[PDB]
């Protein structure tokens, strides 16, 4: 009855999120102008972690859900290990994109000297070796899981569940918030010195908002949407160990989460390079 | 070949109306800007005015604005200029000036050596 | 005297220009044909080349 | 085939050395900042920066090189040329931003300094550079409007009926006449410059003079807006 | 004095308009009418090279079909190998700013041109290796524009100021000066049998040349706006132009007027550079719209769209066996198209 229905919705969320992280992938590979700029290679990081994430992590949660039991017992373990890896790897590496936007908006003089292609690949890889040594060496030594038809139902335990949340999503949105802010501060002046000249233009012509709203928007549009997904599922993953909230509740949260990887892609994508590129691969236009 | 042909002139009064025409042979009139460029006698060229391919934008030089008229027919393929109001001091020759490229917006033809895109121009003596 | 000193050349110019000997178009126009029928199959741009004789393929 | 094969050798050792050549300039280039100075006979285009003053000479071109905070200009004064510029300014596009210096003591000839500004601004291929602004010779506007004969209201009919911008700030020790004009001969290339409205590039006027050590900083200080808005556009901020 | 010789001088030039009125017995595209269709023409990138800094301006083949000279505006001028995209030198610059490059037909000497007004000649036979400037040539005082060698011994110039010189590379000195032209001249096309060339300035006139009598002898008058590349036929009997109004001409230096114009209304931009192909049926024009079209030289009908570069195609180079066609444009990279 309602299994029909939520299998759609389900089943076009991994689609989704297939076709966007692919579109990326392809449009970078086969153009060499989206591969000069060094800002682009961060989002091709953002894509491949958003990509693992509809390959590897979606389809058997997705099964076991419509099911109602997991189908392969031992493979519990190893999924565990590959949902934080690929969960964290999409957080830092939207936390390096905002590093990288702060540095070049601030000082755009040293941005141009000290951001080699070299150390772009060394922000890269702290941010895959931290989700690889918050993931696969905790879950297969097994701390979370010595808390005191077979089910995945891995309750993470008081040590692991903190720590992992603080490393993951905590640190990651500490940044992210005092960085977009110092950049509203830069984009407000710039828009007042941009008033200055046009209100003295507009006074000379007689004589003889919707820049603004566009500065609130872009930033409102990056920040809501990522922390509205991922916010009512951290909050949920400290307290549930230390408490309260169903399982069948529980889950729905996770998909949020997931679902906030389908809508990366656009918006970090949208940019008039990516656009004609989209429109070439495609073949739409 | 482009060519321009000035016409009308000579030795008037100020205060009386003279109208200048321009004839331009050679090339296709709608599709480019025009403008009006003089030489007073030992001295520089100076931009008078100019009109746009429609004819809408119409800009004038401030020593001289509001007392100039420029109609650009189309079909006739001509370039009036009306000049009402003369003074003793603004006496000068009158060159007809075409901005070198189709669908812009910018000109460069203020150069006194040798642009060849002008005409020969038409000596307009005022004397009080 | 300067421009009457360029009026003088370009007066002297146009008449070694007038003076020339003219072809008509119609017989100019068929020597163009001619060359480019006769050097038709010598192009590799107008006649597409196989990958073994093309030295970028 | 075996020579073949051993010709081969040869070409790639000698491209690998011209390639590792081209990266160590790659950081030069990357690093150089340039400028084209474009600006009138009568007013000191030459006279803006005596701050470095390293000053090359060519033939025809003049390049003027200038450090400030560990950032490299190169700014090229272009010389004995032509008078027809709507050639060689093509060659300049790729430049940061565009210094224009104009000499306002000379109302009559400063009507020939907005039209070369407006075909600059409105040339297809200067869209995407930002033009820096130097209003040339101010203590001379001071001493000329002493005279008691306003030469500015004969050439501009507007000025006779115009008020000072309230956003601007007249500084202390100047006549409020004076302050009327400075600010009026800003608008009118600022009226040009907003006529368009393509957002990409901007007009930052300054109110230099013959004898100022702060030059170098404000060309410095302009380079930072000129590179911030570029990444703010690229992001879709502004 | 100045009324009496413009009047005779525009009696003259009437006479030159009857001359070229009676003579047009028919137009090309008539007699053509008669003639197969070349057809879509597509070609692809078989190779793109790398490593330019800052904008191509100017490139020039080399008779061997092998080497082409590249010269860019970073102060570096590359010469590549065209088949295994390998960088055979590179060699640093004075003068930042460069406008024109040349390669001998020895393969001896290359030679680079710009906003400094010199044209500096390199030699590439160098015992110690290393390229060195051979002389630098201070006659002219507008910028230099294109510059093409006859031989290992004359070069000839195209400058700003209205003059193309022939210098004299052994002497250092200007051994036939040319001084007809009104505007600013852009680019000169060497013939085949390198006695005659043609420049087009931006008076919209092209003129015919003789190198050894020093004078011109025929004027083009069909354009409507500044002429920036020529390139003549094969046989040397006629030239291609293209200007400013997105229109290429075809003239003939018998006939003495335009033959065919090639326009089409959905494209208003410039042209930049236009080369005649191996045998001549297809006309090759780099227009200003970021795309090559391949015009159709007997038919005026575009074969073919090569749009492949980013950012305005500066100039369109062809072997001279015709075997491939590079174009290079303002994004610094060489697109070769077969
Ligand atoms: C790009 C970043 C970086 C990021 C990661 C790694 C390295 C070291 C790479 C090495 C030189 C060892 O090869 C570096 C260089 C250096 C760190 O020293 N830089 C920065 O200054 C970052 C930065 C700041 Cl703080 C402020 C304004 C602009 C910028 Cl860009
Ligand atoms: C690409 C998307 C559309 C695929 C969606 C697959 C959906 C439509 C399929 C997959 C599993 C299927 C269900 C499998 C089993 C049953 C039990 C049967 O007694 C009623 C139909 C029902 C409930 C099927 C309905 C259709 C179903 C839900
Ligand atoms: C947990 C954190 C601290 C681990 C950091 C590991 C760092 C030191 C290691 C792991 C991956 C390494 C990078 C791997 C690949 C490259 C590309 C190469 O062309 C330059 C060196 C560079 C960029 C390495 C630099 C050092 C590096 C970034
Ligand atoms: C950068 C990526 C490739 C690093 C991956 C490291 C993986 C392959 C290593 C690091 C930690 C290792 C685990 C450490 C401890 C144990 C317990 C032992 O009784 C079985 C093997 C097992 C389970 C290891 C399997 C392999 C392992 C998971
Ligand atoms: C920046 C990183 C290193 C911070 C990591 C903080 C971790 C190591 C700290 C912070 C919160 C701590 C937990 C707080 C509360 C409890 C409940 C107690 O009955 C057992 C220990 C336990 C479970 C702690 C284990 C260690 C812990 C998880
Ligand atoms: C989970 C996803 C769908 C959440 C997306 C939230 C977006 C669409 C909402 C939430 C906050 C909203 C913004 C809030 C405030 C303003 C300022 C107002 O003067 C213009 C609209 C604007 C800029 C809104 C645009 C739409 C907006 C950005
Ligand atoms: C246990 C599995 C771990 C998988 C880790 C995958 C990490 C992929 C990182 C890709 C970085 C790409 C950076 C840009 C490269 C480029 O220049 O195109
Ligand atoms: C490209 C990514 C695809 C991911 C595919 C994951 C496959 C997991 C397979 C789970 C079942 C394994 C059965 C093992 C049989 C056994 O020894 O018991
Ligand atoms: C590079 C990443 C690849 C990921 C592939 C994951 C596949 C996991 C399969 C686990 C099989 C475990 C079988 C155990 C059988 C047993 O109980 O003894
Ligand atoms: C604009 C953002 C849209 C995001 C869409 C996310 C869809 C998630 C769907 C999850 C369905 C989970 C159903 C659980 C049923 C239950 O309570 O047992
Ligand atoms: N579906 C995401 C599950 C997840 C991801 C990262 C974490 O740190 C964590 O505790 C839990």
């Amino acid at each position: 009855s309602v299994r029909i229905l939520t299998a759609c919705f389900l089943s076009l969320l991994i689609l989704s999120t297939l076709l966007g992280n692919t579109l990326v992938c392809a449009a970078v590979i086969r153009f060499r102008h989206l591969r000069s700029k060094v800002t682009n290679f961060f989002v091709i990081s953002l894509a491949v972690s958003d990509l693992l994430v509809a390959v590897l992590v979606m389809p058997w949660k997705a099964v076991a859900e419509i099911a109602g039991f997991w189908p392969f017992g031992s493979f519990c373990n190893i999924w565990v290990a590959f949902d934080i890896m690929c969960s964290t790897a999409s957080i830092l590496n939207l936390c390096v994109i905002s590093v990288d936007r702060y540095w070049a908006i601030s000082s755009p003089f040293r941005y141009e000297r000290k951001m080699t292609p070299k150390a772009a690949f060394i922000l890269i890889s702290v941010a895959w070796t931290l989700s690889v040594l918050i993931s696969f060496i905790p879950v297969q030594l097994s701390w979370h899981k010595a808390k005191p038809i077979d089910n995945c139902d891995s309750s993470l335990s008081r040590t692991y569940a903190i720590s992992s949340s603080v490393i993951s999503f905590y640190i990651p949105v500490a940044i992210m918030i005092v960085t977009y802010t110092r950049i509203y501060r830069i984009a407000q002046k710039q828009i007042r010195r941009i008033a200055a000249l046009e209100r003295a233009a507009v006074h000379a012509k007689n004589c003889q908002f919707k820049r603004e709203t566009k500065v609130l928007k872009t930033l409102s549009v990056i920040m809501g949407v990522f922390v509205c997904c991922w916010l009512p599922f951290f909050i949920l993953n400290c307290i549930l160990p230390f408490c309260c909230i169903d399982s069948n509740t529980f889950d729905v949260f996770v998909w949020f989460g997931w679902a906030n990887s389908s809508l990366n892609p656009i918006i970090y994508a949208f940019n008039a390079d990516f656009r004609k590129a989209f429109s070439t691969l495609l073949g739409c236009y | 070949q482009v060519q321009l042909q000035e016409s009308g002139g000579g030795l008037v009064q100020p205060g009386g109306s003279l109208r200048l025409s321009c004839a331009a042979s050679g090339f296709t009139f709608s599709n480019y800007k025009m403008n009006w460029v003089r030489q007073a006698p030992g001295k520089g060229l100076e931009w008078v005015s100019d009109i746009s391919q429609s004819g809408a934008s119409i800009s004038y030089t401030g020593s001289v604005k509001g007392r100039f008229t420029i109609s650009r027919d189309n079909a006739k393929n001509t370039l009036y200029l009306q000049m009402n109001s003369l003074k003793p001091e603004d006496t000068a020759v009158y060159y007809c000036a075409r901005c070198p490229a189709p669908f812009t917006r910018d000109c460069f033809d203020v150069t006194s050596t040798t642009y060849a895109y002008r005409g020969q121009g038409t000596q307009v003596t005022v004397s009080s | 005297t300067a421009s009457i000193a360029q009026a003088r050349k370009l007066v002297e110019q146009l008449k070694m220009e007038a003076n020339i000997d003219r072809i008509k178009v119609s017989k100019a126009a068929a020597d163009l044909m001619a060359y480019c029928e006769a050097h038709a199959k010598e192009d590799p741009l107008l006649t597409p080349v196989p990958a073994s004789e093309n030295p970028f393929r | 085939t075996e020579d073949q094969r051993n010709e081969e050798k040869a070409q790639r050792e000698a491209n690998k050395m011209i390639e590792k050549q081209l990266q160590k300039d790659k950081q030069v280039y990357r690093a150089t900042h340039r400028l084209l100075l474009l600006g009138a006979d009568n007013s000191g285009k030459s006279t803006i920066v005596k701050q470095m003053r390293i000053y090359h000479v060519n033939s025809g071109i003049f390049e003027t090189k200038f450090q400030v905070d560990k950032v490299n200009f190169h700014m090229f004064d272009v010389g004995a040329q032509r008078d027809e510029r709507r050639k060689w300014i093509q060659c300049f596009n790729d430049v940061t931003a565009i210094i224009f210096v104009v000499d306002s003591s000379d109302y009559n000839r400063l009507q020939e300094a907005l039209n070369d500004f407006k075909s600059i601004w409105n040339n297809k291929w200067l869209r995407t550079i930002s033009v820096i602004l130097f209003l040339n010779k101010q203590d001379l506007l001071a001493e000329k409007v002493l005279a008691g004969k306003s030469k500015i209201e004969d050439y501009f009919p507007e000025f006779a009926r115009y008020t000072t911008p309230e956003d601007a700030t007249p500084e202390p020790g100047e006549d409020p006449r004076v302050t009327r004009a400075k600010y009026f001969i800003r608008d009118e290339f600022l009226r040009i410059s907003t006529a368009s409205g393509d957002g990409r590039h901007y007009c930052y006027p300054h109110f230099t003079c013959s004898v100022d050590t702060e030059n170098a900083r404000r060309i410095f200080n302009d380079c930072r807006d000129i590179i911030q808005r570029m990444h703010l556009r690229q992001y879709e901020l502004l | 004095e100045l009324d009496q010789l413009r009047q005779e001088a525009e009696q003259l030039k009437n006479q030159i308009r009857d001359a070229r009125k009676a003579c047009a017995d028919a137009t090309l595209s008539q007699i053509t009418n008669n003639i197969d269709p070349v057809g879509r023409i597509q070609m692809r990138t078989r190779r793109t090279l790398r490593g330019h800094l800052a904008k191509i301006y100017a490139m020039h083949w080399g008779t061997d079909s092998r080497l082409l000279v590249s010269a860019s505006q970073d102060g570096k001028l590359i010469i590549w190998d065209s088949y295994t995209t390998n960088k055979v030198h590179a060699i640093p610059l004075r003068s930042s700013w460069v406008m024109t490059c040349a390669y001998a037909p020895s393969g001896n000497y290359v030679a680079c041109g710009g906003l400094d007004n010199i044209c500096s000649i390199y030699n590439l036979k160098t015992r110690e290796g290393n390229v060195r400037v051979s002389r630098e040539l201070a006659g002219h005082t507008g910028y230099l524009s294109c510059c093409r060698f006859l031989d290992d011994n004359q070069i000839v110039t195209s400058s700003g100021d209205t003059t193309c010189a022939l210098w004299d590379i052994e002497t250092g000195q200007q051994t036939t000066t040319f001084t007809g032209h009104t505007g600013d001249v852009m680019s000169l096309s060497l013939a085949p049998d390198t006695r005659l060339f043609v420049s087009g300035a931006c008076d919209a006139s092209a003129k015919l040349w003789d190198v050894r009598e020093g004078m011109c002898r025929q004027t083009f008058t069909g354009h409507e706006s500044d002429i920036n590349a020529i390139c003549f036929f094969p046989n040397g009997n006629a030239f291609a132009t293209g200007s400013d109004d997105a229109t290429c001409r075809l003239f003939d230096l018998r006939a003495d007027q335009e033959l065919m114009t090639y326009s089409h209304d959905n494209i208003i931009c410039g042209i930049t550079s236009v080369s005649f192909s191996k045998s001549g049926r297809l006309l090759l024009a780099g227009y200003d719209d970021f795309n090559c079209n391949v015009w159709d030289a007997l038919k005026a009908d575009r074969a073919g769209v090569l749009a492949g570069h980013d950012n305005r195609v500066s100039c369109l180079g062809v072997t001279d066996d015709g075997m491939a066609v590079a174009t290079g444009s303002w994004d610094s990279f060489l697109k070769i198209w077969n």
